[PDB]
Order: C-alpha cells, then sequence, then structure tokens
C-alpha cells in the first residue's frame, strides 16, 4: 500500500497473506468463511508452493495470532487470460479451519444486483495489503489499508494503456500519492453498508504504483459472485 | 387544525397521528419505499418483489423477525471489525 495507514486491531480481519516456500509473502488474500480464500489468479503463477497465513498484523514479530494453513483445494477460473488478466480470480479452499478470533474474521459476499446498486455507486472503497510502500520501495512488514475512491468506467479505459474489461473496475487516485502495489494482488477491496464491510474486488494490476494519471484495477467481483458460491459448495471432499 | 396530510388524524400547536404507511410531522412521507432509498430500511440486503421490498442478510446471520435487521449467529459474523 501507498499512502493510506497501517491496520489497528481488529480493523481488518478478514486480510489473508499468501507465503511462498521460503515463508516469505507475495500476494494477498481475503478470508470468506472458515474454509475459503479469495485471492487473484495470477498470484498462483507466482510460487511453487504457497500457504495461507491469517491474523499476521507484523510479518517481522511472531507476534503470535498468526496462523497458518494448507491449500487442499486450488480452484482457478478457467477462463483467467494471462495475456488480459481478465477472470483474474481465484478460490482456495483451506485443508483445516481458520478459528475466527480477533484480527480473524471473514468478510462478507454481497448479493449481486444489491451490490451493483448500493455498493459499486458508493464513493469509496477499502483496499488493503502487505505491499510495498513505495513503488520504488520496499514491501511493508506491516498491513496497511487506504481508502480508494471508485473511478467511472470511461474515465478507467481512456486512464489505461491496455485493456480494462467488464470484469475490472478502477480505484483510486489520479495524482495523490496513494495507491496499492506490488505484493498487495489477490488482497481484499471492500465496501462498507452500515458499518459492515463486503468484498468488492480483488487487486488486481496497475501501470507501476500511484503514478499520475493512472488508477489501481481491481477484479469485478459482482461478476464473480456466482462463480464463488459454486466453487464454495463442493465443501470439502467426498 | 388543517395542517395534517394523507388524512392523518390532527390533535390540538398540534400533533398528527398518521394512518398505516404514513410518518413525518404531517404524515407527509411515505414508509413504504423501494430498495432504491434507504435501502428500504433493510440493515443488509434489499431486492424488490411485487413493488414489495423484501430484505435479506450475509452468512452467519438471521433476519430478525421484523424482517428487517439481521442478527449475528457468533461473535464473529461476516464484515464486521473484530472489536475482540
Ligand atoms: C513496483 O511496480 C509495481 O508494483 C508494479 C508495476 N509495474 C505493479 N504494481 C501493481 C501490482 C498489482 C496491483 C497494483 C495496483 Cl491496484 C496498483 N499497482 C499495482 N504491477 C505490475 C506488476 C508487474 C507486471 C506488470 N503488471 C501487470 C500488467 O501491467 N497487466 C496489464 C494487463 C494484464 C496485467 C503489473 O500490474
Ligand atoms: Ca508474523
Ligand atoms: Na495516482
Amino acid at each position: 500500500i501507498v499512502g493510506g495507514q497501517e491496520c489497528k486491531d481488529g480493523e481488518c480481519p478478514w486480510q489473508a497473506l499468501l507465503i511462498n516456500e521460503e515463508n516469505e509473502g507475495f500476494c494477498g488474500g481475503t478470508i470468506l468463511s472458515e474454509f475459503y480464500i479469495l485471492t487473484a489468479a495470477h498470484c498462483l503463477y507466482q510460487a511453487k508452493r504457497f500457504k495461507v497465513r491469517v491474523g499476521d498484523r507484523n510479518t517481522e514479530q511472531e507476534e503470535g495470532g498468526e496462523a497458518v494453513h494448507e491449500v487442499e483445494v486450488v480452484i482457478k477460473h478457467n477462463r483467467f487470460t494471462k495475456e488480459t488478466y481478465d477472470f483474474d480470480i481465484a478460490v482456495l479452499r483451506l485443508k483445516t479451519p481458520i478459528t475466527f478470533r480477533m484480527n480473524v474474521a471473514p468478510a462478507c459476499l454481497p448479493e449481486r444486483d444489491w451490490a451493483e446498486s448500493t455498493l459499486m455507486t458508493q464513493k469509496t472503497g477499502i483496499v488493503s495489503g502487505f505491499g510495498r510502500t513505495h513503488e520504488k520501495g520496499r514491501q511493508s512488514t506491516r498491513l496497511k489499508m487506504l481508502e480508494v475512491p471508485y473511478v467511472d468506467r470511461n474515465s478507467c479505459k481512456l486512464s489505461s494503456s491496455f485493456i480494462i474489461t467488464q470484469n475490472m473496475f478502477c480505484a483510486g487516485y489520479d495524482t495523490k500519492q496513494e495507491d496499492a502495489c506490488q505484493g498487495d494482488s489477490g488482497g481484499p477491496h471492500v465496501t462498507r453498508f452500515k458499518d459492515t464491510y463486503f468484498v468488492t474486488g480483488i487487486v488486481s494490476w496497475g501501470e507501476g504504483c500511484a503514478r499520475k494519471g493512472k488508477y489501481g484495477i481491481y477484479t469485478k467481483v459482482t461478476a464473480f459472485l456466482k462463480w464463488i458460491d459454486r466453487s464454495m459448495k463442493t465443501r470439502g471432499l467426498p | 387544525c388543517s395542517p395534517c396530510q394523507n388524512q392523518g388524524k390532527c390533535k390540538d400547536e398540534y400533533t398528527c397521528t398518521c394512518l398505516e404507511g404514513f410518518e413525518g410531522k404531517n404524515c407527509e412521507l411515505f414508509t413504504r419505499k423501494l430498495c432504491s432509498l434507504d435501502n428500504g430500511d433493510c440493515d443488509q440486503f434489499c431486492h424488490e418483489e411485487q413493488n414489495s421490498v423484501v430484505c435479506s442478510c450475509a452468512r452467519g446471520y438471521t433476519l430478525a423477525d421484523n424482517g428487517k435487521a439481521c442478527i449475528p449467529t457468533g461473535p464473529y459474523p461476516c464484515g464486521k471489525q473484530t472489536l475482540e
């Protein structure tokens, strides 16, 4: 996260962190329930082995409260497209249940039509992650959040050097030095309604971090609510 | 007392006792609204059903018997920052 603030205790409980072979975080994720994590499809290709840590607020200190879970089943969207990052979404089923606690809690999946009318029409959303705090900088050891404005689609497309499909949306600032960054990818974008936080995006891509005339590109979760449920309905093995 | 609206009752200033479906000092405002306004007074999801509003809730909540509020089923319902 570029700009924004560090997360206080229990402020971003749905944040997950994908850690590679070297116990190193490389992508974010969102807790959907005790068994499912939501992340970006492209993150799957960025580590040979990976697990999921929850409840981490500082990576430097094993402050307790952290918990690491094995992935039992990786459910990648089959339509994920490497050149465009269209369908940049995936669900992970965990081998063992997440125990909810302080700093460890699921974000809400919204009904589609309602979220179209009620969430995507709000001014801002929140994105969070352990990503670089500077494009030329270094991955944060501490969980950060950042309020980001919704950018109307036309603005979004025309600001962009690359194809913005209908399965994506723009969020962030034109010139202000606040944006998501490398490392945040796969992480949560949520939208508040009456003190409840709903999943509305996944951190996907962008042309640098906080560059003038550029926004962060997010996977539009409303487009995939139906797909997320079908992937979660499977539950555990037969 | 004629100030009251929508056939509400005016009891002498004054006070208005409205019929069901109306509110406001003069019963000049409709209570029955669609999701487009005040989210139909639902705490969470709102969706229409025969020009009628029907509220629902996310996972691990249950719809209060009043058909509008959402009742958690535990200490860690979805979408809530953890207090403890
Ligand atoms: C320090 O540099 C960075 O952090 C760079 C760079 N540069 C960066 N930031 C970054 C990554 C992920 C999300 C966001 C958001 Cl939200 C704002 N910034 C983000 N992302 C890069 C990562 C390298 C590959 C290029 N790429 C993918 C891409 O261009 N496309 C176009 C269509 C298909 C995908 C990128 O997304
Ligand atoms: Ca740690
Ligand atoms: Na910017």
